[PDB]
């Protein structure tokens, strides 16, 4: 009744039907590195880099999509795991520039945390690097949208909390730009969250763009104003 | 160098240790500066094709 048998690295646990192996994980206290997955919207599964070994499986199944069967056991920690997501963190960093300087989330963003933390050190593609024109989404919201890794996770913001669709993907193989086409301005309300969604930094605050960066500063907890929720 | 054999045969009876020979102030022994420029190896690494981190 209700409950479905993992055995998450030979641990096993009860979960809720339905449910998906990467909330499966975050109830036994694992992460899997994961880009596109947001846990506000809808899954789509793009990132690829949220991939997990199930034994007795020739491919190597996404840990966002797939639902959970019963009786299984999963292998977040094994051989060809931490291959693939060499492989894949390894194909990310083939086109991202080298703005880590430049960015606005130097501590702050996510493919230095995982491709230090899951990532291989070598490098290989000696040539290449495709370039991205930027666009003018909005005097609010500052854009470069060559840091974009196509994770497609701004486009599933506004379909769903936002309605207004704006941001589409033009184009296909490598030349992909997301954005907008017609270089209307991106302005609504709730557009300031959307420079949080953005994993990277390529959608960033215009007002605060050069002006700090994350270590120095220190957290303080407070409480909104100007309106009645709070 | 630079002196005279009188105070140098007065220098080696004070001491007998071929004090002409080891004189502690070099003069053109240093090896020269401003070297051909070097290069330098990488090691057991960035051969390509099996080292995954992973293994190593
Ligand atoms: S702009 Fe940012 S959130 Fe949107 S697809 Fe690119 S990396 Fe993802
Ligand atoms: S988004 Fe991340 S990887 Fe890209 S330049 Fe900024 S800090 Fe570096
Ligand atoms: S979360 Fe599964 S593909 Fe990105």
């Amino acid at each position: 009744s209700n409950l479905i048998e993992v055995f998450v690295d030979g641990q096993s646990v009860m979960v809720e039907p339905g449910t998906t192996v990467l909330q499966a994980c975050e109830k036994v206290g694992m992460q899997i590195p994961r880009f596109c997955y947001h846990e506000r919207l809808s899954v789509a599964g793009n990132c690829r880099m949220c991939l997990v070994e199930i034994e007795k499986a020739p491919k190597v199944v996404a840990a966002c999509a797939m639902p959970v069967m019963k009786g299984w056991n999963i292998l977040t920690n094994s051989e060809k795991t931490k291959k693939a997501r060499e492989g894949v963190m390894e194909f990310l960093l083939a086109n991202h520039p080298l703005d880590c300087p430049i960015c606005d989330q130097g501590g702050e963003c996510d493919l230095q945390d995982q491709s230090m933390m899951f990532g291989s050190d070598r490098s290989r593609f000696l040539e290449g690097k495709r370039a991205v024109e930027d666009k003018n989404i909005g005097p609010l919201v500052k854009t470069i949208m060559t840091r974009c890794i196509q994770c497609t996770r701004c486009i599933r913001f506004a379909s769903e909390i936002a309605g207004v669709d704006d941001l589409g993907t033009t184009g296909r193989g490598n030349d992909m730009q997301v954005g907008t086409y017609i270089e209307k301005m991106f302005m609504s309300e709730l557009s300031g969250n959307i420079i949080d969604i953005c994993p990277v930094g390529a959608l960033t605050s215009k007002p605060y763009a050069f002006t700090a960066r994350p270590w120095e500063t220190r957290k303080t907890e407070s409480i909104d104003v100007m309106d009645a929720v709070g | 160098a630079s002196a005279t054999r009188l105070i140098q045969g007065l220098r080696n009876w004070a001491s007998g240790r071929d004090l002409q020979a080891k004189l502690q102030l070099r003069y053109q022994e240093i090896s020269k500066r401003t070297q051909p420029p070097p290069k330098l190896p990488v090691g057991p690494s960035h051969r390509l094709s099996n080292n995954y981190y992973c293994a190593r």
